[PDB]
């Protein structure tokens, strides 16, 4: 998990739900185009709750709900063809997405641009198991996995950088 | 101490945010346009700039003071002549 | 006008506290709440799958020994840098006139 | 008005302080409850099939210390910027006249 | 408000999208000048001339006032 | 061409270039100053132009004006 | 992560979007060059709550966000120059940035000029993984 591979992306919110997109594998923040007015997660046992008697939202099987039951509108694109002129009321999320699988030899990913030897010594891993040379198997998967936790660290070294956290106080009016 | 007002040259290849070997045509192509969109509205400037205050500034200017001088040459020539032929 | 700011950054920063305490936050190991247990409370059930030290109340400050005994002196300081006290009797015009 | 707003705020979090902490939630591990027999509630029985630290009570906060004492305060405040107190006596037009 | 972030390649679309206004009001603005540059023209030729017509004219026209 | 020092250079970035999003707001800037551009001075330029060309009209309208009226006071002085 | 291939940099905000260079990897200090001024990072779930009821700033993806509306600004890409004389409201960047892939022989980085055994062993390393010795390897 790591930004390269991340999207913006709008929803098309018909009445406090809507369908969650074919490539979605796991989702960071989402809110409104405006206000910005974070959106937070929890479950039906307590959403379903809050429509009897903030925003809330929730994953039923293929499908997001929301409380408040919103309405948002995916933009208005095309015509003459220059911008998607967005919608007021739009709602942007930003999800993980799986990766489209080569299938193409000239085809490349961020990652060759960045950290190939890792795909290299990884699929060099699999290729030791169809014929039975392990310690290289062995070899071979330690170093993708040092490869690969130096890169998690190097973003979670990133997405607090900037200068000392600080918890926030936040109260409410009285 | 610096801008970041260059043009895309390479791609990251370690850093998480920006280019890839698969977005790169994007940002240069996006660079050439917007270019291209700053020369049209210098030239702008400019063919408008120059119209305007050139041409325009002569044409009205020289008119107006050629006109003012029609009345009075008209006026004086007019006056003088018929006078003198009274005389 | 020292004594009233005294006061407010006192009782400022008492209400804080106790606003900030009064959250009750429970802190959690990653892999383990039963989200979905956990969030509902109604009386009784939460799954605390695996571990059992999965789930603890965060741990909140003390109150400071400080706020209280200076919120002490400063009552009484106005109550000797001015002649007001909450509880004492008033003058009139005979002990103004013969405090005997 | 600022002493009804902090008094409600402080009464509205101790509120829920009581009522969630009396919801009395039992934590357990995942494999072991016997669920059928926790659910049931007759005097005795529960199999804490396995472990016996299968069942704990759900750790809920303590009040604060200061909800205590600050309500104390206002308490005495609206004694002070008001001549009202729940105990002592009124006044009648004789002291009204003389306090003697 | 605050939109979404589009893939690159959208960027680059929409950037194309701002030149062609320019050009075509460019060519507008070409076909003006030439005209503006005609009339300055035909305006500096007038002027000259009929200044000079009225100096010889006045110049007749005191030749009539010392005849007189 | 220091030792150990890590102060004494700076090994340059990839590169000093903008996420794609500013090169489309610098081509919208661009674009959008031109087209305003554009659209009130054609307005001003027709008008003015139509007008200043009427403006010539009767530029050269006097122009005959003073050709009969030279031929009418060149005339005037041959009779004298 | 060291000093030597730190940057200074210049930002155009526009109220917000203020975005990340490619180049960037870990940000250190961040400031203002106008009377020294520092800001500070949180996430968007505090941020938001600012605008709703000093300066912070978060990580929307590609994207940096400062609660209030800040303009800072950089001259226009097609620039021309660069001098600019900082607009007064300029902020500075120090961030930790990708250095170049050498693509040349007489190519070089401080690096070399420092502690080149280093590269060396590290890459004899995946080159004794090219061919099977092991022990070289671990050394």
């Amino acid at each position: 998990r790591i930004p390269p591979l991340e999207k913006e992306v709008y929803l098309d919110i018909k009445d406090g739900v809507a369908y969650i997109p074919p490539d979605y594998l796991e989702a960071q923040w989402m809110m409104r185009a405006k206000d910005g007015t974070i959106f937070q997660v929890t479950s039906p046992e307590e959403i379903s709750y809050r429509r009897q008697h903030p925003v809330n939202f929730a994953r039923f099987g293929s499908r997001f709900i929301f409380y408040p039951s919103i309405e948002a509108d995916t933009p208005y694109y095309p015509d003459d063809g220059s911008p998607l002129i967005p919608a007021e009321n739009s709602v942007i999320l930003s999800y993980y997405a799986d990766p489209p699988e080569f299938h193409e030899d000239t085809d490349t990913s961020t990652i060759l641009t960045i950290a190939p030897e890792l795909l290299l010594y990884f699929t060099l891993r699999h290729a030791c198991l169809f014929v039975q040379d392990d310690n290289g198997v062995q070899k071979w998967s330690a170093l993708g996995k040092a490869i690969l936790d130096e890169m998690v660290e190097q973003n979670k070294k990133q997405e607090y950088s900037g200068s000392p956290i600080a918890i926030p106080n936040n109260m409410t009016r009285l | 101490i610096v801008y970041n007002n260059q043009a895309p040259d390479a791609v990251n290849n370690v850093g998480q945010f920006g280019a890839t070997e698969g977005s790169i045509g994007a940002y240069k192509q996006a660079a050439e346009y917007a270019a291209d969109s700053k020369y049209w509205a210098l030239l702008a400037e400019s063919k408008f700039g120059t119209i305007d205050d050139l041409i325009a500034e002569v044409e009205r200017l020289y008119q107006q003071g050629v006109l003012m001088k029609q009345d009075i040459e008209d006026l004086k020539q007019d006056f003088k002549d018929q006078d003198a032929r009274l005389m | 006008k020292d004594i009233q700011d005294l006061r407010t950054a006192l009782v400022r920063g008492y209400i804080d506290n106790v606003n900030n305490a009064n959250y009750g936050r429970y802190k959690a190991l990653v892999g383990a709440y039963d989200r979905r247990s956990l969030l509902d409370n109604r009386p009784g059930g939460v799954v605390e799958m695996e571990r059992q030290d999965a789930i603890d109340l965060f741990p909140y400050h003390n109150l400071p020994q400080g706020i209280d005994g200076l919120l002490g002196m400063s009552e009484e300081l106005k109550e000797t840098r001015t002649g007001v006290t909450k509880l004492g009797m008033g003058i009139n015009p005979d002990v103004f006139k013969n405090d005997n």
